[PDB]
């Protein structure tokens, strides 16, 4: 079900990606880091995601 | 904005291809115990950021 | 002080007690009732089902 | 031989069952003549008419009779002239009590034997009018600025302010005689103005502040205990028949004659008879409520307004300096939430070293003041109790105060008055506004729910003060053979084809105020917002509090900031209350039931050979004057702190529709609602409120925010003036922080022992940075010590527990009790004598008390004819099935030896008692008549989502799940607004099927018992530790002493409980409307193998479907035992004191049999029942699932 | 099945504390107890004959 | 001192892992049903005096 | 002299940026100016 999913879904998520992309310059792309670890991921939220 | 798919008929599916029993303890379970769609935005937001 | 004898008798003269009755008889009553006319074809009855479990 | 003796006790408890429904039944035959007549239920014939005024009824089964009740026909009254009537009576001053109100004949009659043994009572003095009153009156107006006071605005009613020229307090009123000033020219700003301050003064006041609503006839009570041979009753009676002191009650409403508050002088006195004999005071303990119940006679709540500063002054330093060692707890594992009380040894000698600080001078004033008032010995008892040893009758002389001040019941200030008077540092906003914001955010990671906008309209369904509602008219009719031909009326009762048969009709027209029936009636309201909601006035509410506490007044917010609060602010109070296992003590949640395991931490230090511990404990009142201006606002910054993390918003509040608002919207507004001030009426007067508000669930994370912003400065103040001045620094250990209240445990950080110069410093708080009166408060007001704490009226005192005192049942708010079925009451009565035995009662004393108030109970009337049932209720199923001698195990009713006969038709008629058709009739017939009432916007979002066939798998259908299904939803959706309305008229319709279907034989056929099990017990060993409840009944202490006590973290959950919370933590997975409850039903009612097909039939997304399926499988024993009781009345204290989990099973319990995990447990709380009934007596049993010897001959094991 | 891990609370490390000096006292005690009883049997008793 | 945790958590493994019926009866039934922590601090003496 | 807010405000930016109770509620500021007396020292 999740690479059904995945395969089904990508289209849209690609387009999200590259509005947003637009947004940041290209310093910005290849300076910022994840450093403080705010953003990370329980391992519930990974398998019901998907 | 996300579309409301309701995933009855994923999860049907996964309970045949797995034989789920209400009166015994599979793994299925466990997978299928803690689906928590409450984070989903927040780990849509981190898939766009990586 | 016969009625004591008696229960305490019960309890050898079967190999159940009761709560493995009631377990038991949880399993049985109410299935064969709510289940379809097609599954109803092919399930033993509740009656059955009491006597093949005691 | 303990099945032996345990068969004895049954037997015991069998006899007793018998005596007390005999006496019961004898105490009757007084009240109403000898029963005439033994009618038997089914094979006697009688036609409702000529049965006699009093009968009873019995019932036949296998060739013996039981005893089912009694039956009064209030036709044939003349029977009751045998025994009262007016003839009798011939003493003058009786006469007039019998015209003011029949009811108090009987007793009119016994006290003329009284009058007749010679003995005559002399009348007593009434205090007069005290003129100053006339200065105390202020008329507001918009002339004199509202008397320059910013709360009030636009009022229309008088206020009783403190005046040079008038008398102390007030508000508090007076007992006066009537005969005082019908009309009294007033002086305000024109001088014209005149009050008729009689008409007010007897009419509003004695209503809304000293209201009075005995659980029974108040005139039946008095004639059952005011025995006149009392001292005390002959002293209240030399105030009520002397002097000519009359009072009556009509309605709901109480009628004076010639004194205010003269019904106030029956509380106290049936009070004072009461609590005597609850507490079984010693001789001195007698004396000193002799002088009390003297010196209060002659205002009943005034004096106790007067002592209320000097008795709290005095209790606060009880047992301050005890020589006694007391009780030892270990300190181990005292900074986690697994903490738990445990014995260790302590060397004897740690009293000298122990210290608390006593603000002697204060002492010595509240002494002098006691004196003053001429309350000599309970002054003498007090300062006694202060430095002596810890003993029980000791620690009932130390309380004897609060019993004291208890006298009054419920007395409130006057309401415009209480309005206006609880109406009216740049590092205390930054740690308030930073606690908030890190409050926010825990609950905004935690339950994120709230933000999503498809979310918005389930969290509002599942979550008042609206303007606007609906209202229902309509005529209920129902045909009654119960009535007579001359009660028959053109208005209400018509006489039908039928003979003997009648229609009654009830007109009732009445608006869905509850907040459900308003939200699916009128969504709307709670939806839209318009900014010009947070200026719209809404209606307040009073309560009352037993004691003389300050009255408290509830100020809802309006729907559509209710919504918002509910998407916002909800998720920081849901996080608060959560506190689990394995967290520290200084955590958010640990931070801020059951006494001991509450207080532990602090029972632990006051008991304990280490000093360095101490307990500090602050209670902060009359900060909402401090709650207004800055730190409203440092909250409101806290609260919009979280706007950064989402994205749409808008600079300025906006009107909004909340399912499409963006979350920084509604966190503006809440923000807005939280720093505006908000306006609230009631009375006529109208106040503005810019600090706390007193907003529901809103309160709480306010003031313990603050709180724990005054403790951090103060500590960190106290640690740079012991750098400053050379002394040992403190360490804060553990803390509890509920409302205004806080206790915490600091730990000297060097072991020094603590020092009187380490208390003052600390006490003293903000010195040299504010005025010298806030360091006086703050003295009176906080104690610290290692001897004795106090918190939330839970006292501690070396290792040991006290509770409070002001708990009774004979004079409720509202009146409720009055409105209630008799199962209703009779587990009301049930509920408080339990609570009554973990606390200064005894089984003896709550026992005696308990059947007396059963003796008095009004009983079931419909018509002109009365119901009363047998006493042995209590044992039948249905209600708590009690033990007499061990009442705190219900439903143990079912092992007594009854006779199998008897037992079946007790269930019966327990079964018939209570009835659920009169409500179906009821909304089935508001339904016809007015329509549908939900909104559309609930139609349409209650369809079915799961795209799965309603028919199912052609399985059977029940009732049930096509009520809850979403296809058939919108008419199940009106019964619940249809449920929301309660009248008369229902209980009286209950109440005539009960008398019809009693007595035309027909008895509902009781529903089975889900576990029953017969237990063999043999002997064992102890497990448990002495109880810190010292004044506890021996029972539950040795209750205590082998098995355990119980903590928070190993207490049981109910089902319903966790189904609701699954529901909740995942709003979307089910429609909003499914409650645990109806689940829970829907799936005790089909087989287990198809309970899946069922949830996709309710339409339970996965995530919800398989938790409740567990759950289900897990805990369906509770659910089944009790599910033919309700439970909303029962809050078993005694009961949930003991250890009965996982953690004393396998010590107590022995089953071998292979069982499935619900029916496992149920079958283990069974023989947990003969455990503790075998534990209540001292000894420590294990049962087993099979007799020891069954033959004489043969013998078994395992 | 259920062993939990140990936590060291300070109470516990004192609670040790106090222990050991307890010991001490008590293995100085009994020494003293054991010597002076040597001490009396010499000079009390003398050898046992059939 | 120790921690405290719930023997849900290791009970469901042993669950998934075995076949449980509510029904049936089997041997991981038995080393369950007489799963008692109330002795463990006797053991857990015990241990450390091994 | 010594300021709780800053305290305060470090505790809740770290606690954000990554539980952390396990050494945040440990933290007290009782003992700076002996500690700082030190650093000079040393």
């Amino acid at each position: 079900a999740c690479r059904d999913k995945t395969s089904a879904n990508w289209r849209g998520y690609s387009v999200l990606v590259s509005r947003y992309r637009s947004l940041i310059p290209n310093e910005l792309f290849e300076s910022l880091r994840n450093i403080s670890g705010e953003y990370n991921i329980n391992p519930q939220d990974e398998h019901s995601f998907f | 904005p996300v579309d409301a798919r309701t995933l009855q008929s994923a999860t049907a599916a996964l309970a045949a291809d797995t034989g789920q029993a209400v009166n015994r303890a599979q793994h299925v379970s466990m997978l299928t115990n803690r689906l928590t769609t409450a984070n989903a935005p927040t780990v849509r937001a981190i898939t766009v950021l990586t | 002080e016969k009625q004591k004898l008696d229960k305490l008798k019960l309890f050898e003269t079967s190999p159940f007690d009761p709560l493995t009755i009631k377990n038991n008889q949880d399993v049985v009553d109410k299935l064969y009732a709510t289940q379809s006319s097609s599954i109803q074809e092919v399930v033993p009855t509740k009656t059955f089902a009491t006597e093949l479990q005691f | 031989d303990v099945q032996e003796q345990f068969e004895g006790y049954l037997r015991e408890e069998v006899d007793l069952l018998n005596k007390f429904e005999d006496s019961h039944f004898k105490q009757l035959e007084i009240f109403y003549t000898k029963s005439q007549t033994d009618h038997v239920i089914n094979k006697d014939k009688l036609q409702f008419n000529a049965l006699p005024f009093h009968t009873t009824l019995y019932k036949e089964i296998n060739g013996k009779r039981v005893r089912l009740g009694t039956l009064l026909n209030w036709t044939k009254a003349e029977r009751l002239d045998t025994i009262r009537h007016e003839s009798m009576i011939k003493d003058e001053r009786l006469r007039r009590l019998i015209d003011f109100d029949y009811g108090w004949i009987d007793y009119a009659v016994v006290l003329q034997r009284y009058l007749d043994e010679g003995n005559t009572i002399e009348s007593a003095n009434i205090l007069q009018f005290d003129g100053d009153f006339v200065n105390n009156i202020k008329h507001p107006t918009q002339k004199n600025n509202f008397l320059d006071i910013k709360v009030i605005k636009e009022c229309e009613t008088y206020i009783l302010m403190k005046d040079d020229n008038g008398i102390r307090d007030p508000d508090i009123l007076r007992a006066w005689e009537l005969n005082s000033i019908p009309e009294v020219i007033e002086l305000d700003v024109d001088g014209e103005t005149k009050k008729f301050n009689l008409r007010k003064e007897m009419i509003k006041r004695i209503q809304d502040e000293a209201p009075v609503y005995f659980f029974c006839n108040p005139y039946r009570y008095a004639v059952a205990n005011l025995d006149p041979n009392i001292p005390e009753v002959r002293l209240w009676l030399e105030y009520f028949i002397g002097s000519e002191d009359f009072f009556g009650f009509n309605g709901p409403n109480v009628i004076v004659s010639k004194s205010l508050l003269a019904a106030k002088r029956f509380e106290v006195v049936v009070n004072h008879l009461r609590k005597v004999a609850a507490f079984e005071l010693d001789v001195e303990s007698k004396e000193v409520m002799n002088e009390w119940i003297k010196y209060i006679m002659i205002d009943p709540v005034y004096r106790s307004y007067k002592n209320r500063g000097a008795f709290g002054n005095l209790n606060q330093h009880v047992f301050a300096r005890t020589k006694s060692e007391g009780l030892s707890w270990s300190l181990i594992d005292i900074g986690t939430t697994n903490f738990e009380l445990k014995p260790t040894k302590k060397v004897a000698g740690s009293y000298v070293n122990k210290f608390n600080l006593v603000d002697d001078v204060l002492v010595e004033e509240s002494l002098k003041d006691l004196r003053n008032e001429g309350l000599h010995k309970m002054a003498d008892v007090t300062r006694r109790m202060i430095d002596a040893d810890i003993t029980p009758e000791n620690v009932k002389k130390g309380k004897l105060n609060r019993l004291a001040l208890s006298y009054c019941g419920y007395t409130g200030s006057h309401s415009a008055t209480a309005m206006v008077k609880q109406f009216n540092d740049p590092m205390f906003v930054d740690i308030v506004k930073d606690n908030m914001r890190v409050y926010m955010q825990e609950g905004l990671q935690k339950y994120p729910q709230g933000s999503r906008k498809s979310n918005r309209l389930d969290i509002l369904f599942k979550g008042s003060s609206t303007n606007e509602h609906a209202v229902v008219n309509g005529r209920f009719r129902y045909r009654s053979e119960l009535y007579r031909e001359r009660d028959v009326n053109s208005s209400t009762v018509f006489k039908t084809a039928t003979p003997g048969q009648y229609r009654v009709v009830k007109k009732i027209s009445a608006k869905l105020k509850s907040k459900n029936a308003n939200i699916v009636t009128h969504p709307m309201n709670f939806i839209n917002f318009k900014v010009d909601d947070l200026d719209i006035v809404v209606n307040a509410g009073s309560r009352l509090v037993r004691g003389t506490r300050a009255k408290r007044i509830i100020t809802p917010n309006y729907g559509t900031i209710y919504a918002a609060s509910l998407m916002t602010v909800l998720p920081a109070v849901r996080l608060l209350s959560s506190r689990a296992s394995n967290m520290g003590a200084l955590s958010t949640q640990g931070r801020i039931a059951l006494p001991h395991d509450v207080m532990a931490p602090q029972l632990a230090v006051t008991s304990s050979d280490d000093v360095s511990k101490i307990c500090v404990a602050k209670d902060f009142g009359q900060f909402d004057t401090s709650q207004w201006g800055q730190i409203s606002k440092a909250h409101a910054d806290g609260v919009r702190s979280m706007k950064a993390h989402y994205s749409m918003g808008h600079d300025t509040l906006v009107d909004l529709d909340l399912n499409d608002a963006s979350f920084a919207d509604l966190l503006e507004v809440t923000a807005m609602s939280y720093e505006r001030p908000l306006k609230y009426k009631m009375n006529g007067l109208v106040c503005e409120s810019a600090g706390v508000k007193s907003g529901e669930l809103t309160t709480q994370t306010r003031n313990t925010t603050t709180n724990i912003s005054h403790s951090t400065v103060a500590l960190d103040d106290y640690n740079n003036r012991a750098y400053r001045l050379n002394l040992p620094k403190l360490e804060l250990v553990t803390d509890n922080k509920v409302g205004d209240d806080s206790v915490e445990v600091l730990r000297v950080v060097d072991g020094s022992p603590l020092t009187p110069e380490i208390a003052k410093l600390y006490v003293n708080c903000m010195q040299d940075h504010a005025d010298k009166n806030h360091l006086e408060i703050s003295a009176k007001r906080t104690i610290v010590g290692n001897n004795v704490a106090e918190h939330i009226k839970i006292w501690v005192f070396k290792g040991y527990l006290a509770l409070d005192v002001f708990l009774d049942s004979v004079t409720s708010e509202k009146n409720s009790f009055s409105n209630l079925n008799y199962l209703e009451q009779v587990n009301i009565l049930y509920d408080m004598a339990m609570t009554l035995m973990i606390r200064y009662c005894s089984v003896q004393a709550c026992m005696t008390q308990f059947c007396n108030d059963m003796k008095l109970l009004n009983g079931i009337r419909a018509g002109n004819y009365t119901f009363i049932p047998t006493p042995k209720i209590i044992c039948a199923y249905g209600t708590p099935e009690i033990c007499l001698r061990a009442p705190e195990i219900r439903s143990f009713g079912r092992y007594l030896p009854i006779d199998e006969d008897e037992y079946s038709v007790l269930n019966d008629l327990v079964a018939s008692l209570s009835t659920n058709k009169p409500k179906m009739d009821f909304v089935a017939q508001m339904f016809e008549q007015n329509g549908n009432q939900v909104h559309g916007i609930w139609l349409d979002h209650f369809k079915r989502k799961n795209d799965v066939n309603p028919d199912g798998g052609g399985i059977h259908i029940s009732e049930g799940l096509k009520r809850l299904m979403p296809e058939y939803c919108e008419r199940h959706l009106n019964e619940l607004v249809y449920k929301t309305l309660d009248d008369k008229v229902i209980r009286d319709y209950t109440s005539d099927i009960i008398i019809t279907n009693i007595c035309k034989g027909k008895l509902s056929k009781a529903p089975k018992l889900a576990f029953f099990a017969n237990f063999y017990l043999s002997l064992t060993g102890f497990n448990g530790v002495d109880s810190p409840y010292l004044t506890a009944d021996e029972g539950v202490k040795n209750v205590h002493r082998v098995i355990g006590l119980s903590y928070r973290n190993t207490l049981s959950t109910s089902p319903t409980a966790n189904v609701d919370r699954i529901l909740r933590n995942n709003p979307g997975s089910a429609p909003a409307y499914l409650t645990g409850n109806d689940i829970l039903g829907v799936l005790s009612d089909y087989p287990y193998q198809n309970w899946r097909t069922v949830v996709e039939l309710l339409d339970i997304t996965e995530p919800s479907a398989t938790a409740i399926i567990e759950v289900a499988t897990n805990q369906m024993h509770a659910y089944l035992a009790d599910k033919d009781l309700n439970t909303a009345n029962l809050f078993d204290n005694t009961s949930r004191t003991y250890d009965i989990s996982d953690r004393t099973y396998p010590k107590f319990v022995n089953i071998t049999s292979n069982l499935s995990n619900s029916n496992r447990r149920g079958f283990q709380l069974e023989a947990m029942k003969h455990i503790i009934y075998m534990a209540r007596r001292g000894i420590a049993t294990l049962a087993n699932t099979h007799p020891s010897k069954i033959g004489n001959t043969v013998y078994y094991d395992y | 099945f259920a062993l939990a891990q140990i936590n060291a609370d300070d109470e516990f490390i004192g609670a040790i504390d106090k222990e050991s000096a307890e010991y001490l006292d008590e293995y100085a005690t009994l020494a003293r107890d054991i010597s002076n009883s040597l001490t009396l049997v010499k000079a009390a008793f003398g050898p046992l004959e059939r």
